[PDB]
């Protein structure tokens, strides 16, 4: 466009039999046309020849004086050009070099009749009995029920929790379809929220809406942690009820509540608030640390176990689980647990286990010819190391015994390729160990924290030697006297086996001079009493008086009136008020990129994360049966700016898009 | 009217339809071959989907019961044919009236009488037309010599399938006649896999006449006047031509007259067309009906600016001729037009079509110029 | 007595307890001093392993010898199976070099035993201390590393001895068909 005349660009002329036919001509005319690269006026036309009585004839030289005539807006809603951005801007400015050739892992998936409906499962049966029925009939079933682990506490262990939702939701159908038997599946919660609102710019809602419709036949779990739902922080009760009750209704059947110290009075209101519901399942864990088979086991042992579920039983919960996240339980400590419990109560056992230390599978199998009901598994493509055990393994170690799962293993194993090719796929965030690792006895570590130490020891300075950061993790945990870490206190050490190692406190001198150290402000938060108190007791006859004369506690504002006025209403605006509660700053960069970029969560991970290559043509899915082509020509280099011009095909359709290359500043 | 349309055609064609449905307020469904999908026609509709197997492109628009299935997921009311492919294949009329969708046609019983000609000319006959010579269809020789020993030569040898100019000798004589008939049945045979071939009675120096018919489901028939299409190579239609010129009044209007008798007479409910041809002397001849529409309806659009496929829509939607506005006492040419069509066939090289990407593409317009069908620069 | 398929399975028409029991009872007649069973392929499962110990201990007077590969994963299990029925003796490799195609880790053994009237009498502290020199070792061969990412459930249908898997995937690297490996995997079953 040249800005030395005026900005002429068509004339277009209609005609017809009478008016209405030639302004029902023109209205077509104008919708039809297409100009994208400048601002036209096209809304305002279109608003002019949509007025009744423009249509009736009554013109007259003040026919402008109606006003919203001129601010329709609504200009176009233009989402191709803004996928076309997007595309472009990662394909010029992408971090990761060079790349072997694109993996397709739908080409791995087998072949599968994808119209008829699903057998019934596990809904329909919570549906018919309810909750109070389920809990007796797993009680009085010989089988023992199968838990799907992949789609939550697979990746999150083994690939950074960066897996997005178009794979899982590629293949939720074929799980459904080859696998009405399975008891539940784990897809929701932990750290998945966070991440997906901060690195993948997903709403998880979504995702949790995609999964449900995508299986309707099998329970949906997710892992709540008590007063924090999914933060690090206490949370007021409204704001847990609200959550609740918003995850039921969303197509969440099955809550797992733990809590990093075991106590009663934390996790509490989470329990009444999933009873009140009348439609979902409580499964309280019991968080196991230590060897109580051993004989100089004088905290952690076996009354300790059985008052606390004796508690757990009075507070009225439905399943009753034991939660193992290094890998610390025996075959014979199992044995006598599960024992112990089933003859004192008259509730099914729930077993969960890391497979850290190698094979353990054997305590599973000590535990299910003691009186486990169910038990967990990852798939075998993302199973061993920090994960969980393989579901194939699971699977064959019952097979044509009394306590057979009813699992076909052909249809379990001929899912493996595609779970490979995923892998593959996630190259760039791979943080698994070489191997098993015997050490763990020493230092016991949760698995999905092993790997990020493993890259923080990397890349944060001593990488060639990681014992000290053992021994170091070992003496922080000696200090403050055998805490029971699972996510909220493992940090903490974490923190402090880091400041430790950069400070060159060897072992023991650290309490000696307190004070004149920088400890983590998260220690001092632990010190203060907000996370509960420790099981064994206070470490601090000696270490801090009361904190050591540091300060005072942070005070904590009110909710304002209008956030408790839409916690109460079901609906989008629920979850969008969730989101902002509780993680502001990606949730507000996610508004933002959503309202640059559009919706970008329909890309697969090659496109999102690597870009547009010459030669490939790509198939993205905006809507029933509107669809985009997308492909690329060539890229010119940059001129005396830092500014490329790159040439794409959209439906078959040339388009240049000028982008910023940073490298060259 | 109609919720939503589903149009089993290719082309301009479909853009037209489709403009026409937005026009009157109705939702469109398009469906494509893989091959075929960096095609326009995808991305002006709605809604698109996906049709056939990895391979036969062409195979895919020639399945009913696919078609049928699939306006049925998308909640269609109605298919549109367009000219081609199944436009005049009865299975598809019978499907539809199979299930609760429409078909934009005449009638499914008037398809079956179109096909196999010459009981048209029975109807023509009866109907009190003016008809030629007809030969009994048959593929052997010596019946068809026995039947040729009393005709005024020289004679057309037409294959019975063959329609457009596909398979047609003329022969003088008798004495050829013979080896002229096997080549005939032989080229029938591998072409339209019928090996009959019937004679006709050749008139000298001809002019071809179409004359249009619009009629509704009651019962009422009007004529759109003549059109010409003359000017063919290899019997092929290039150029079209405005009203015919060198035309008297009576000769039209006992044209107009006689078409729409037999349009009434043959029961009709939608568009079509008829075909004449005038000698030197004069005389009608009435060579066969299109019961659909062809690519040159536009040039008496723009003589009788009368919507066509609009108002064939909204035929099927069970309205007569009256609230349209369309009634015989207003209609009146006014100007001239005629219409072409660019190929890429090569005039140089045969008449073979080239393939290739287009790499530079300038349009044309102005005053009295109209464009149907675009493709864009980089289209291969 | 090299072991092969699955023997508690009602269809197992060829390789039944009948068969190593008279295996086994003509090695006795031969006069072995210890009894053993070869598990190349990781195809034992705890029940399996639970009824041929003890069918083999009652029957018999001689020690048994179990040795296995944990290419299914999980493969201690049917350790914990043959030593509560009769097993004398197990094997072990190092946890650096443990797990995928090798041997079950031996801490793991150790650790399944102690406090146990099965105890086998090792430190847990001088085993574990001698990790980091076999960590070291392998890091430094690099070039020469064959392991797999994992664990496998495919062993099931084309059951391959450890130490010839890894050779195959790099010769199906390095022959041609790199891109799907099923095809080797089918072949070999037919
Ligand atoms: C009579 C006629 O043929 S025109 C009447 C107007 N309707 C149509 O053109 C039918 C199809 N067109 C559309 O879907 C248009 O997007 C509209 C007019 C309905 C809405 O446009 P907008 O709101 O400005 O943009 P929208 O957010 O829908 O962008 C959709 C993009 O996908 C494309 N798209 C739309 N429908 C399809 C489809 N069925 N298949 C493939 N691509 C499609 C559009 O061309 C557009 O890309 P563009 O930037 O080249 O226009
Ligand atoms: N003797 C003839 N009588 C009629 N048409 C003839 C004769 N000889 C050749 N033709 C040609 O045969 C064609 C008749 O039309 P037809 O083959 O039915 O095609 P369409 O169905 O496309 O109109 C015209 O192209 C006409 O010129
Ligand atoms: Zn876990
Ligand atoms: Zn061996």
């Amino acid at each position: 466009i040249s800005p030395y005349f005026d900005s002429m660009l068509v004339k277009l002329t209609c005609r017809g039999r009478d008016l209405p036919t030639a302004v029902s001509r023109a209205r077509r005319a104008i919708a039809e046309f297409r100009i994208r690269g400048v601002s036209t006026n096209i809304p305002f036309l279109q608003a002019v020849l949509d007025d009744p009585d423009f249509r009736a004839g009554r013109v007259t030289t003040s026919f402008i004086d109606e006003r919203p005539q001129l601010l329709t807006a609504r200009a176009s809603a233009d989402r191709g050009t803004k996928i076309l951005n997007f595309l472009a801007d990662v394909t010029v400015n992408n971090p990761y070099g060079s790349r072997p050739s694109t993996i397709y892992p739908d080409d791995k998936l087998p072949d599968l009749d994808l119209r008829a409906a699903p057998p019934a499962g596990s809904k329909q049966r919570l549906v018919k009995l309810g909750p109070e029925g389920f809990a007796r009939w797993l009680r009085e079933s010989a089988a023992v029920g199968v838990t799907d682990t992949t789609f939550r506490d697979a990746h999150q262990s083994l690939l950074a929790t960066r897996v997005r939702t178009s794979g899982l939701s590629r293949v939720a159908p074929y799980l459904a379809r080859t696998m009405p038997q399975l008891l539940s599946v784990e897809c929701w919660g932990g750290a998945t929220y966070d991440v997906a609102l901060r690195f993948l710019k997903e709403d998880p809602w979504e995702r949790l809406a995609t999964l449900r419709a995508a299986m309707p036949n099998i329970c949906l779990q997710m892992l709540l942690r008590g007063r924090n739902t999914v933060g690090y922080t206490p949370y007021p009760e409204i704001v847990t009820s609200a959550f609740v009750q918003e995850a039921t209704a969303t197509g969440i059947d099955i809550f797992r509540i733990f809590d990093a110290l075991n106590n009663i009075e934390s996790m509490r209101p989470a329990i009444d608030a999933v009873r009140e519901t009348g439609s979902a399942i409580a499964e309280v864990a019991m968080c196991y640390t230590g060897d109580l088979t051993d004989p100089g086991e004088q905290l952690y042992t076996l009354d300790y176990y059985l008052k606390l579920a004796e508690q757990i039983v009075d507070a009225g919960a439905h399943v009753l689980a034991i939660k193992d996240m290094a890998g610390l339980l025996r075959p014979p400590a199992a044995q006598r647990l599960v024992s112990a419990l089933r003859s004192r109560f008259d509730l099914p056992v729930h077993l969960h286990t890391h497979d850290t230390p190698g094979g353990q599978l054997a305590s599973y199998v000590a535990a299910w010819h003691a009186g486990a009901d169910a038990v967990d598994g990852a798939a075998a493509p993302l199973a061993g190391t920090t994960s969980q055990p393989a579901l194939s393994s699971i699977v064959a170690a019952a097979a044509h015994t009394e306590y057979d799962t009813g699992l076909s293993l052909s249809a379990v194993c001929a899912l493996e390729p595609y779970w490979e090719a995923l892998r593959k796929v996630y190259a760039p965030f791979e943080s698994g160990l070489p191997g098993p690792t015997g050490r763990v006895y020493h230092h016991e570590i949760p698995g999905g924290q092993l790997s990020n130490l493993r890259q923080q020891a990397i890349a944060l300075g001593l990488g060639d030697r990681f014992e000290e950061i053992e021994e170091a993790y070992a003496g922080a945990d000696r200090v403050l006297g055998r805490l029971v870490k699972v996510t909220p206190t493992s940090k903490v050490v974490g923190d402090l086996a880091l400041a430790l190692v950069g400070a060159g406190v060897s072992a023991d001198e650290f309490a000696s001079d307190p004070a004149r150290f920088g400890i983590p402000e998260s220690v001092l938060g632990f010190l203060r009493g907000e996370l509960g108190d420790p099981p064994g007791g206070w470490p601090e006859p000696l270490r801090t008086a009361a904190l050591a004369g540091r300060g005072a506690a942070r005070p904590t504002a009110q909710l304002a009136a209008d956030d408790e006025i839409a916690l109460s209403s079901v609906g989008a605006k629920r979850q969008a008020t969730l989101n902002r509660l509780l993680f502001p700053s990606p949730t507000k960069e996610f508004n933002e990129h959503r309202e640059a970029y559009g919706d970008t969560s329909q890309l697969s991970a090659n496109q999102f994360f690597y870009g547009l290559r010459q030669g490939e043509e790509h198939r993205v899915k905006l809507e029933r049966g509107v669809e985009l082509l997308i492909g690329l020509e060539a890229i010119s280099e940059p001129d005396e700016r830092g500014m490329r011009t790159v040439m794409c095909i959209l439906n078959g359709q040339l388009r240049p898009v000028l982008v910023r290359d940073r490298s060259i500043a | 009217m109609f919720s939503k349309v589903l149009v089993a055609n290719r082309g301009e064609i479909a853009i037209r339809a489709f403009r026409a449905a937005y026009e009157l307020g109705v939702g469109t469904v398009a469906v494509y071959p893989y091959e075929d999908r960096n095609s326009q026609h995808r991305l002006k509709a709605d809604e698109s989907y996906q049709i056939g197997d990895i391979g036969h492109p062409v195979h895919a628009y020639l399945s009913v019961d696919e078609i049928v299935a699939t306006a049925r997921r998308a909640g269609a009311d109605a298919i549109y044919p367009g000219y081609g492919f199944l436009s005049e294949n009865p299975d598809l009329a019978a499907a539809c009236a199979a299930a609760g969708i429409s078909f934009v046609g005449p009638s499914a019983e008037v398809l079956e009488l179109a096909g196999n000609k010459s009981r048209a000319i029975a109807a023509a006959r009866e109907a009190g037309l003016p008809v030629l010579m007809s030969s009994a269809p048959s593929a052997s020789v010596d019946e068809l010599l026995s039947v040729a020993a009393g005709m005024p030569f020289p004679l057309f040898v037409k294959a019975v399938a063959g329609g457009g100019g596909r398979g047609m000798r003329r022969v003088g004589d008798i004495a050829a006649l013979p080896e002229a008939i096997e080549a005939a049945s032989r080229e029938a045979e591998s072409a339209f896999g019928d090996p009959t071939v019937y004679l006709e009675q050749a008139v000298i120096n001809p002019r071809h006449i179409e004359v249009q018919i619009l009629a509704d489901n009651l019962g009422d028939v009007i004529h759109l006047y003549e059109r010409d299409c003359s000017v063919q190579r290899r019997h092929q239609k290039v150029i079209e031509l405005a009203p015919a010129p060198h035309l008297d009044a009576e000769l039209r209007y006992k044209m107009c007259v006689d078409a729409v008798a037999f349009a009434r007479h043959i029961g009709y409910s939608c568009a079509g067309t008829v075909e004449f041809l005038l000698d030197e002397r004069g005389e009608y001849v009435f060579i066969e009906m299109n019961p659909r529409v062809q690519v040159e309806h536009t040039v008496t659009e723009e003589i009788t600016d009368v919507d066509l496929v609009a108002s064939q829509l909204r035929i099927a939607a069970g309205e007569t001729l009256e609230q349209l506005g369309l009634r015989q006492e207003d209609i009146a040419p006014h100007g001239a037009a005629l219409q072409c069509r660019i190929t890429t066939e090569d005039p140089a090289n045969g008449f073979r079509p080239d393939t290739g990407r287009i790499s530079a593409l300038r349009t044309a317009g102005g005053a009295g110029v109209r464009l149907d069908g675009s493709t864009n620069l980089g289209a291969e």
